[PDB]
């Protein structure tokens, strides 16, 4: 995903 | 009401040293920008700049630049120098309000409602929350703060009484509390507010969540508004008692009919029932929310209205006069108050201007009814999962009109991503049922 | 082939002291009735009585009385006095086969297929399984038996080599093993069988599951056929290579066309693609099964066929001649072999007798395609949950025809109950995501 | 039972 | 990545 | 104050894998006498040719001063895609991770934001390097390249280089290699500071490169 | 449920 940093909660 | 001079006087006399410019995103999270009081003038000039993409939540891509315009009527000083807060609207660099801000969207919906002749839309929420004990490391555990029941006097007087302290602190802050009581599940509590206008009601809901989470931490507890934290016990709801007013007068009250309900009220509840599947995703935005929507715990599971039922979607309280209202019980405390209120108001107005006919109210002889007979009668079921709720939301035009294109698309994308991440997990239930039987 | 005298001679020479009358329920569980060899005559007279409601699984209500009729061709002696087994069909008290028995249902489907001119339906399965380590108490843990990769020589020669022992024991029992290899995920293994007729293939699948589970226990391991035991690694599939034969000749082989596929094969794959959503629930009966149907792990996620693709629903192997076949890759090892094979055969025959036109095969330029473009092209998605899979199954007539009314209704009831129990659980993922953010 | 939530003390 | 299953050693 | 609250405050560029790193974005502005030299009160965009020359000069020598602005080995663990840290040399007014961002503010507050700086860098040296690069662009009248927009997210490194977007150094070793080939950074730092910094960072990288990481022991030692 | 004993896996 492009916004990996904003999706850190799911990963 | 407050003006700039009032704010300056309050800052000077109360020795305010910290300012919180408070707003919300599409997920209902309370966001804020912290500022020293020396910036107060720049705050009052609507010149504070911030990202603005944070409103998008976790689906933000590019950093923007947006201005904060405070609402001086929301000024309040926390009882913990001192810290004060101001609730701000988000404006773009062109001087127009940001279309992705839920508060501005609710204001726009109310403005378009005012063209129908109605002047006020009053909301009284019934938020329920859970209090869990903290461990030595400070993390929340699964043990409840007490062991009381419905309307019990469990946290009696001595030692924590977190609910009493929350109520007293809210009263000191200038809130209007109606009553509070222990909820059905152990460690579950409910605090009720007096009715207020839509924007003020949603602001009060946000402030109440913040205050509860602060005070519970003060008492070595953890407050959660999760819809269904524990299996096998009651979930937490945020029932919305709403009422329409066109000029010093309740539009739902019929002083001549024995029932005492205006045809406008019937049209409103018909519209809410018609689009109930449409706004279920907004009113129940979490995956866990649909674990509350299971039978046996008073949460509504199908689309029906009644004056006396265990779990109706819409309940009409026995109060009449200026206090007659319609209660929507599907809302949970995790929902964004602005978006849920806008969706409910839009559904009601859609019912009103289409002159829809409200279906027959349900009574005791619906408890012995399967889903097939219920659908044959005409009672539809609420979506059972967030995936199917999004599927239903994508097929409703009223919810899109209520939310606006930007908010609608961002919410759909965020919830689709959340469900996609949830669906790939292997649960402990699956490992318990399988891996030995297969 | 065996007769009564052959069975008596085998019991006498091999000193068989225990008999297992083996059958299966609608959930694919291997059920059996144990008997001392002194009852052998009563076994051969089709006079053994048992409940019969056990075929219904966990939705059984009333105890019945049903007879077991053994199939003498399934006689085999386990290498662990000795224990022998016979696979039995279930008959009612009126002398007719029980309509709820999957084996009898598959036999009926094959009999009705024989009226179309085809004589044999050969199946070669590719069952994959996981091997986990046991703890001191004897319970399965989440640690794998090895750390190998695709086609790796991980369990080299010395100390467990559970896969080698399984293959050798199956060979000693009279099975036909083609090849075995290590699978992609660590601790995952695959053993391939030579093609056999439908009933024999399903019996071999059941016996293989039993033998694997026994031998893994012999090696202080736990064998599981769970579709997705671990998140983030490859799941286990049971790809079905099927071929039709009308008399000493493969009906799918075209000796003139350079592709080598008969129009009958194209009609068969068109029919399988058409009804893929219909039989997804039968081929993927567990809640966990749809955790395998996620992109990136070679499991099929949409309805398409290809000769060379990462995860096509139907694959056509390059082999030709008498070995040309069609591979359905959506089947998982937890599925009932009889029911899944019957559903696939019925879908293929429905395509054959309707002269359906197979869609265009997919190739490399489908990897960069969203679901919207995929649906615009005409590629449908498989159901993502057991709930939606049951919803799709309730709308397909071919699956109902394949299963029979009794099996169809019992399977739907069982899976609805299972999903209802699953949906009310609060997962650890929900407690991790929420309870602090809300 | 209809009132499963009110009978949680027994279950 | 398209071949997520084959890169499980790195993730 | 963090120690007062029984906490530990760290300015490490990337203390945790898989989450956002810490940056120290520098908003810089030039002034020649009670007046912002970057502000153009007539143009609709509102940027002076001086500002364009400054950003062109910063973009030209970005590889040169990357080592000074990102002096730790850990710093280049922040310069990975997906966490808003810049990874290639480009400028934009609206992008997820541009090396140079131009905020929408104008008037006396117009400025240029360099986003590659991390809090571990020496502020004096990083500011001197950035100012020297900007002045080198100014006095050479360099032409700023085209700003990047949303259609750069779908671009590999080959296409990015074909367009003209260079990549920042990915390791401290390659960053020192690039720094040794730039004259502007040497002029900014002075010979003494330049040589001492190069020696210190070379020694640090030499000590780092000989360590056997736990990632290697997890990936290998059973597969080989 | 009438068949409580057969549903013991789920309860
Ligand atoms: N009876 C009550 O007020 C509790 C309501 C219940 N907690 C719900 O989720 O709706
Ligand atoms: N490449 C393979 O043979 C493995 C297939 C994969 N395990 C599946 O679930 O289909
Ligand atoms: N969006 C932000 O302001 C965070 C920037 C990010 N921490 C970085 O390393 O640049
Ligand atoms: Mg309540
Ligand atoms: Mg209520
Ligand atoms: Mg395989
Ligand atoms: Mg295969
Ligand atoms: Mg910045």
């Amino acid at each position: 995903p492009i916004n990996r940093g904003d999706l850190s909660r799911f990963i | 009401t407050f003006t700039k001079e009032d704010i300056r006087k309050f800052a000077e006399e109360e020795n305010v040293r910290y300012l919180r410019l408070q707003f919300t995103d599409i997920l209902g999270t309370i966001k804020n920008v912290e500022v020293p009081v020396s910036q107060l003038e720049k705050v009052l000039d609507n010149e504070m700049m911030f990202d603005g993409s944070s409103i998008e939540g976790f689906v933000r891509i590019e950093e923007s630049d947006m201005y904060l315009h405070p609402d001086l009527d929301t000024w309040v000083i926390f009882p913990w120098g001192k810290v004060a807060r101001l609730i701000c609207d988000v404006y773009k660099t062109d001087g127009t309000p940001f279309e992705g801000d839920p508060r501005a969207n609710l204001k726009r919906v109310l403005k378009e409602m005012e063209d129908l002749g109605f002047t006020d839309f009053n909301l009284g929420p019934e938020p329920e929350f859970f209090l869990f004990k903290l461990d030595e490391k400070g993390e929340p555990t699964l043990e409840l703060n007490d062991d009381g029941g419905y309307f019990d006097l469990a946290p009696t007087d001595l030692g924590e009484n977190c609910r009493r302290d929350i109520v007293l602190e809210l009263e000191d802050m200038g809130f209007d509390i109606e009553a509070s009581h222990h909820e059905v599940a152990p460690g579950q509590h409910e605090i009720d507010f007096k009715y207020a206008d839509a924007v003020t009601a949603c602001d009060n809901i946000q402030t109440f969540k913040l205050v509860v989470k602060t005070i519970a931490r003060k008492h070595n507890l953890h407050a959660t508004f999760m819809p269904k934290p524990l299996f096998g016990v009651n979930g937490s709801g945020m029932h919305f008692n709403v009422s329409l007013f066109k000029g010093k007068e309740n539009a739902f009250f019929d002083p001549n009919t024995e029932m005492g309900l205006t045809e406008t009220a019937y049209q409103f509840t018909a519209g809410v029932l018609k689009n109930a599947r449409g706004f279920t995703a907004v009113c129940n935005p979490l995956v866990n929310s649909y674990k509350r929507l299971v039978p046996g715990y008073e949460a509504p599971c199908y689309i029906a209205w009644s004056g006396k039922n265990r779990s109706p979607l819409i309940r009409v309280p026995s109060s009449r006069g200026l206090s007659t209202r319609i209660e929507v019980r599907s809302v949970d405390p995790a929902a964004n108050p602005y978006m849920a209120l806008a969706a409910i108001l839009e559904a009601g107005l859609d019912g009103i201007k289409n002159k829809l006919k409200v279906p027959e109210p349900v009574n005791q002889n619906i408890y012995e009814m399967n889903r097939e007979e219920r659908e044959a009668v005409g009672i539809q079921d609420l979506p059972s999962t967030l995936y199917t709720a999004l599927k239903a939301m994508r097929e409703n035009e009223v919810i899109k009109k209520a939310l606006g294109n930007h908010i609608y698309n961002q919410f759909i994308n965020s919830k689709s991503i959340e469900w996609d991440y949830y669906r790939t997990q292997v649960s402990e239930w699956e490992r318990d049922q399988y891996m030995k039987q297969y």
